[PDB]
RNA sequence: GUAAAUUUAACUGUUAGUCCAAAGAGGAACAGCUCUUUGGACACUAGGAAAAAACCUUGUAGAGAGAGUAAAAAAUUUAACA
């Protein structure tokens, strides 16, 4: 699991649906998707950054070529932060046990 | 040249050295000649050096076969499946010992050009740069020359 | 009220020195995009008798007009969309090395 | 000028060389004074002794320090 | 339309060359270095009379080493073992 | 007030050193408390090894261009660390961080040699042509872990 | 390393940019000052012996 | 950033549309700003073979300003190939004939002299006036600051600024002026 | 201050020369001209003066995805008058 991502190993369908259920277990309001960044909307190579906001507080943000794809990516980023599988998380401790 | 030869990125076998180090050398097959003049150094290596070398490398199986041959050779086989055959023709005992020790220290990957003298599966910790990394946001996300509530 | 750089686009940079002065400590927490600086996503996009069938509107175009369409679509020149001979196709490495 | 540079042991550029401040040595320096940088040697702690021969360093200021600990000063 | 007759940097008619701002600074920088060299050559530690003979002993001994090395040239020794070890090329296992 | 009456750049007033010294202590203590409570994830470091500065993190690989006189599998500590950083804080040396502050350890996993390198010389119309092939020894190091201790005072 | 830090550690690079900007401003104050003030906090040099 | 591999690469190498206002601005300073963005030289991830260029939109190219007498001195010359087809026109004549030619030629000369330059020009959009197509407007991202500060005319100064500047001399009371 | 020098033994090749700086001669105080002298460079490396044998910087050889430097960018805009 050195370079592998969480969802590259755990394949899921509709991450947004799973994200909503996780927040309900944590008594957190439903996230709201908004466009934080946008570039080349009318062109063939767009860029969108969709941010998920709970109680008007940013929890995750994700890029994508379309709003639907970027929103799905943001849900994956939110799940990674909630589950602790961030890219910059603490590396596995392979040292000898004390 | 680099264009006329293959290339690869720096890597290891099964992330060797991360949890534990496993010697990638797996097998050494020597072919020495009893009477061959070019195998004089090979015979010297077998008499006094291969026995001590086997003690220091319990994980490497060494096969010494004494058969008539004009060019003695040593075949090194690694865990990843790579097979490397090296000639010890008219080599002294010291040169053979250096060559054998060189084979033990190698990972078995192809000895070709390596594009980068470093490898990392997590090159970024704070987040890879994108064009909006250092761009401030505007109120209501209005684009330049955009009118709100027309 | 002095700040070496604005703290409104990337992170809040705070510079400090230890007591001995041998170490520079930088505290740069990330900045979150405010809710007020975001646009809502564009969620919104007859008694017909016959079932609505999918209609193929992709009409074939000649080599000339197609490349003009491709060049304008991606803002490139026409030269990229012309083919190349077998000599260059066979030289391409179909299994290039991959890093991470 | 090429020969005098060899006599003074200045074959390699940017390599400091120590010479005595005597008229005969200065006579050679005057010939190639346009090819060299001349600085006086400073001894803040005096000449190196047998005990600290191996702990000497020539700083960019022309000072030869007899102690070189590679540590920051505590002051 | 503007061409230099013959070669550019040689001849009666040459392409003009002009001194840039950094070209002057580089020359002045080297002039300052040589000016300081003039100062440090103005204060000899000893006079010529005092200097005389103060290193004659070392210079003579240095040349005697050169003479000794020059006159020490001779063919190297030859050993029986070196000649006999050539028989090992036909050494074989029993 | 004219166009050249004042310099184009705006005036800059540096903070009071007496007040800023207190501010620096607060920042150092804040970052030091993060290390005590372990409020950091993956750490990246810039180490000076074999005349070159390598930006490394845990589980990385570096290809040194010379033999290190070390058996394969031996673990060594890189004592020259110019920078250690996290997701929120970064420590800078002047020019090197203290040994007690940061500890970087690496493992020797491969001792090999480079691919053959062609060294060719050629001068036209002079019958000048020589060829040499060189294989430089190499050592592969795997960065195992990067550890920081609360030594910021 | 700075090129790598610019691409993969933008937050660290901004701190380096801010540090250079702060040191640059301290140099300007020193030039304008007559020398009757202490050195800048980031302008101090660690001496080695 | 904990992004997936495909979106992470897409975000880094995305194209950004920049808007530059050329009113009362020298074309060369506009060209220098545009040239950097077109080549991708403003990105830390820049490389010649990475094709990291961006789109530059310049408006009010008809209202550019030339320092000195460059309107009457600067000459744009080209040859049609046929004998006697050497045409030389001043900057003033070229500007009136084509309002976007002066800025276009300045940007074209600053780009690298290779086969990527013509592609980079396809990302450059020039408009003589404030009119910009709706599609071009909808994809704009950031407006670059004007390289030159436009000086204010005498009548643009407020009374407070006029009162602030002191009178320097006392004219004679009997002078006709 | 330096490490070369002479002698003895055995030979080959070079003996059709270019520019620059300097003192001169011939020509016309012409030549990328011709002839001597002092020195440099070229006929060997690399950087620079745009391209560049002769100007400038720099030489002793390998590997590096380190670093400090050397030479190194052209300046200038003018006619009133008792
Ligand atoms: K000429
Ligand atoms: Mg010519
Ligand atoms: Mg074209
Ligand atoms: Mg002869
Ligand atoms: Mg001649
Ligand atoms: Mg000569
Ligand atoms: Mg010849
Ligand atoms: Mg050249
Ligand atoms: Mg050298």
């Amino acid at each position: 699991m050195t370079g592998k991502e969480l969802f590259e190993m755990w394949k899921i369908i509709n991450p947004m649906g799973l994200l909503v259920e996780e927040l309900k277990k944590r008594n957190v309001s439903a996230p709201e998707s908004r466009l934080t960044r946008q570039s080349g909307g009318t062109t063939a190579l767009p860029l969108y950054f969709v941010g998920l906001y709970c109680d008007k507080k940013l929890i995750a943000e994700g890029p994508g070529e379309t709003v639907l794809v970027a929103e799905e990516e943001a849900a994956r980023v939110a799940l990674r932060k909630l589950y602790g599988f961030t890219e910059n998380r603490r590396p596995w401790n392979y040292s000898k046990p004390k | 040249t680099a264009r006329g030869t293959p290339s690869r990125f720096l890597a290891s076998v099964l992330h060797n050295g991360l949890g534990r180090y496993v010697q990638q050398l797996q097998r050494l097959s020597f072919s020495v000649s009893r009477d061959g003049a070019s195998s004089r150094g090979a015979r010297e290596f077998v008499e006094r050096e291969v026995i001590d070398f086997a003690r220091r490398n319990p994980g490497v199986v060494i096969y010494v076969n004494s058969r008539p041959c004009c060019v003695p050779r040593v075949v090194a086989e690694y865990l990843n499946g790579a097979v490397r055959e090296e000639s010890i023709h008219c080599k002294s005992v010291e040169e053979i010992s250096t060559l054998v020790q060189k084979l033990a220290d190698q990972s078995g990957l192809d000895v070709i050009r390596i594009r980068k003298p470093f490898h990392t599966d997590n090159p970024s910790i704070q987040g890879q740069w994108h064009p909006f990394t250092n761009k401030p946001t505007t109120f209501r996300g209005l684009r330049p020359r955009e009118v709100q509530d027309p | 009220t002095y700040s070496p750089l604005p703290d409104d686009y990337n992170c809040n940079v705070e510079l400090a020195l230890t007591s001995d002065g041998r170490t520079i400590v930088c505290y740069h927490p990330s900045v979150d995009i405010p809710y007020e600086h975001t646009k809502p996503i564009p969620r919104p996009d007859h008694d017909q008798v016959l079932k609505t069938r999918l209609e193929e509107k992709v009409e074939h175009l000649e080599e000339g007009p197609m490349i003009e369409q491709l060049s304008k679509m991606f803002f490139t020149t026409k030269h990229r969309w012309y083919p190349h001979g077998r000599y260059h196709r066979c030289r391409k490495n179909l299994n290039p090395p991959k890093d991470r | 000028e090429k020969d005098i540079i060899k006599m003074l042991g200045l074959e390699k550029a940017h390599t400091p060389q120590v010479h005595k401040n005597i008229p005969s040595v200065n006579a050679k320096l005057k010939v190639v004074k346009h090819l060299i940088r001349i600085k006086p040697l400073k001894l803040p702690q005096g000449l190196p002794a047998e005990e600290n021969m191996s702990n000497t360093c020539l700083k960019s200021t022309g000072e030869l320090v007899v102690q070189w600990h590679l540590k920051p000063v505590e002051q | 339309r503007g061409r230099i007759p013959g070669r550019q940097w040689i001849g009666k008619h040459r392409r003009p060359r002009f001194v840039s701002l950094r070209a002057k600074q580089n020359m002045i920088r080297r002039l300052e270095i040589e000016a300081e060299n003039h100062y440090w050559l103005s204060m000899p530690y000893m006079t010529r009379e005092q200097e005389r003979g103060h290193a004659a002993v070392r210079r003579r001994e240095a040349f005697e080493a050169i003479k000794a090395a020059a006159t020490s040239k001779f063919p190297p020794h030859r050993f029986i073992a070196d000649q006999l070890d050539h028989l090992n090329v036909t050494k074989k296992w029993s | 007030k004219t166009s050249l009456s004042s310099p184009p750049w705006p005036e800059v007033v540096l903070p009071d050193p007496v007040e800023e010294t207190r501010h620096h202590a607060e920042v150092v203590k804040k970052v030091n408390e993060m290390i005590v409570t372990g409020q950091y994830g993956r750490l990246f470091a810039v180490v000076h090894f074999a005349s070159r500065q390598w930006k490394v993190t845990s589980e990385d690989l570096i290809l040194i261009g010379n033999e290190l006189d070390l058996a394969c599998g031996e673990r060594i500590r890189l004592e020259k660390v110019l920078l250690v950083g996290a997701d929120n804080f970064t420590l800078l040396g002047k020019p090197l961080l203290g040994k007690d502050l940061v500890r970087v350890e690496a493992t020797v996993i491969e001792k090999t040699e480079s691919w053959p390198r062609i060294i060719m010389r050629f001068r036209k119309r002079k019958n000048f042509k020589k060829k040499r092939i060189v294989t430089t020894p190499q050592t592969v190091l795997r960065i195992n872990s990067i550890e920081i201790a609360p030594c910021l005072l | 390393v700075l090129a790598d830090l610019a691409i993969y550690e933008p937050k660290t690079f901004k701190s380096l940019a801010a540090l250079a900007s702060r040191r640059r401003h301290e140099g300007f104050a020193a030039a304008l000052g007559d020398g009757k003030e202490p050195e800048g906090i980031f302008s101090r040099v660690v001496q080695y012996h | 950033s904990s992004f997936s591999r495909a979106p992470q690469q897409w975000a880094t190498f995305a194209r950004i549309w920049y808007l530059l206002d050329g009113k009362m601005q020298p074309p060369g300073k506009l060209a220098a700003m545009a040239s950097i963005r077109l080549q991708g030289l403003h990105k830390p991830v820049y490389h010649a073979l990475s094709d990291c260029g961006d789109h530059v939109v310049i408006m009010n190219t008809r209202h550019i300003a030339f320092s000195g007498n460059k309107w009457e001195q600067k000459v744009y010359s080209s040859h049609t190939g046929y004998p006697g087809g050497f045409r030389q026109v001043t900057a003033a004549q070229l500007h009136l004939r084509d309002p976007v030619a002066i800025v276009k030629l300045a940007i074209y000369g600053m780009l690298p002299k290779n086969l990527h330059r013509r592609t980079m020009m396809e990302r450059l959009h020039l408009f003589p006036d404030e009119y910009i197509p709706e599609d071009i407007l909808k994809n704009l991202v950031e407006e670059l600051p004007q390289p030159r500060k436009i000086p204010k005319r005498l009548d643009e100064y407020t009374q407070e600024e006029i009162d602030a500047f002191p009178r320097l001399w006392t004219p004679p009371e009997d002078y006709r002026l």
